[PDB]
């Protein structure tokens, strides 16, 4: 159903820097049921923001995530040695669902 | 929204003359012979839905819209029509007054309607109180926004029901009135009086 | 607020496997649930929900294979693959999915189909 790209290939990591993680919706979709999770292949995943509005819990919340439209994007100021891990965004309709490849974040 | 109709009489023909509706979803008796049958009781179910929730809205369709707040019976026949309102209302921040419900214990029996107040508990302690971890109230608000496609528009939908019962039939009227020339041998029905004349 | 998956193991094509997913504290078997397969090599991908009520959603490729019950004494699932096919050779997940959030994923065993 719901198209999404999440740029680039690699990502450019730097602890004590702000960066700018995007993925593009299809169809100047809503956030409201947009779902942020972060994710390291092997064990259980973590979770990050529930209706783009309010962030979810065990994280301090200094990543500013939102958007419009089809422009969805994170700015996360203050970098930590345990963000080492792609993030998905995804939303929910119920009667249908999507998924995205995220962007693996290394040096 | 549920609704009745009394003693009176229903033509469709100037609900054809209303607009284009989008669903058309009569596939219950054939929409010709619509004024050739008439019931007792008509009940009305005219609301609103999104517009991905058109799909579902079917009684061959179940979902978590359909199960869990509003469920036509697949066993029943039944008429449907729906068009879309949502440049009839439209709010930039959202439509704050679309709110449904995100969960309800037990799974909803078609026609019946039931508004509470209590919290969904999701762990072994009760939720007399407030709280907002691993107990939660359901509440989803769509929020409707008019920057968006054919998704999440708000398609009005009206549901016509139709039962029969021991009394007479109120809403077909046959009633047959022609223009009465008056000056020539021609046939006529008055009353049921079969008969030919000047 | 952590469950467990227990059963699974490695077996041939065209059987069928049981699988219970268990979950402690949250009472997980009246919630929007959902079961996600996850391919090495790919990304994660919608498989299954199941609802408090009985209402079924599959994926087109899963079909009618895949069977979900829920056990009343406990959080337990009980979910069974029948007629297992080559393209399956994916890790298990089974969560707790719902429209708030849809959080606190699970590790979820780890398994690979092969002849």
């Amino acid at each position: 159903e719901l198209v999404l790209t999440q740029s680039p290939g690699t990502l450019s990591l730097s602890p004590g820097e702000r960066a700018t993680l995007s993925c593009r919706a299809s169809l100047s979709v809503s956030s409201n049921f947009l779902a942020w999770y972060q994710q390291k292949p092997g064990q259980a995943p973590r979770l990050l923001v529930y209706g783009a509005s309010s962030r979810a819990t065990d994280i301090p919340d200094r990543i500013s995530g939102s958007g419009s439209g089809t422009d969805f994007t994170l700015n996360i100021s203050r970098l930590e040695p345990e963000d080492f891990a792609v993030y998905y965004c995804q939303y929910s309709d119920g009667s249908s669902w999507t998924f995205g490849q995220g962007t693996r974040l290394e040096i | 929204n549920r609704k009745r109709i009394s003693n009176c009489v229903a033509d469709y023909s100037v609900l054809y003359n209303f607009a284009p509706f989008f669903a058309f979803k009569c596939y219950g008796v054939s929409p010709t012979k619509l004024n050739d049958l008439c019931f007792t009781n008509v009940y009305a179910d005219s609301f609103v839905i999104r517009g991905n929730e058109v799909s579902q809205i079917a009684p061959g369709q179940t979902g978590n819209i359909a199960d869990y707040n509003y469920k036509l019976p697949d066993d029943f026949t039944g008429c449907v029509i729906a068009w879309n309102s949502n440049k009839l209302d439209s709010k930039v921040g959202g439509n704050y007054n679309y709110r449904y419900r995100l969960f309800r214990k037990s799974n909803l029996k078609p026609f019946e309607r039931d508004i509470s107040t209590e919290i969904y508990q999701a762990g072994n302690k009760p939720c007399n109180g407030v709280a907002g971890v691993n107990c939660y109230f359901p509440l989803q608000s769509y929020g409707f926004r008019p920057t968006y496609g054919v998704g999440h528009q708000p398609y009005r939908v009206v549901v016509l029901s139709f039962e029969l019962l021991h009394a007479p039939a109120t809403v077909c009227g046959p009633k047959k009135s022609t223009n009465l020339v008056k000056n020539k041998c021609v046939n006529f029905n008055f009353n049921g009086l079969t008969g030919t004349g000047v | 607020v952590q469950l467990v998956q227990s059963g699974g193991g490695l077996v041939q094509p065209g059987g069928s496997l049981r699988l219970s997913c268990a979950a402690s504290g949250i009472t997980v078997s009246a919630n929007y649930m959902n079961w996600v397969r996850q391919a090495p090599g790919k990304g994660l991908e919608w498989v299954s929900l199941i609802y408090a009520g009985g209402s079924t959603f599959y994926a087109d490729s899963v079909k009618g294979r895949f069977t979900i019950s829920r056990h009343n004494s406990n959080n337990t699932l009980y979910l069974q693959m029948n007629s297992l096919r080559p393209e399956d050779t994916a890790m298990y997940y089974c969560a707790r999915d719902l429209l708030e959030a849809g959080g606190m994923d699970v590790w979820g065993q780890g398994t690979a189909v092969t002849v």
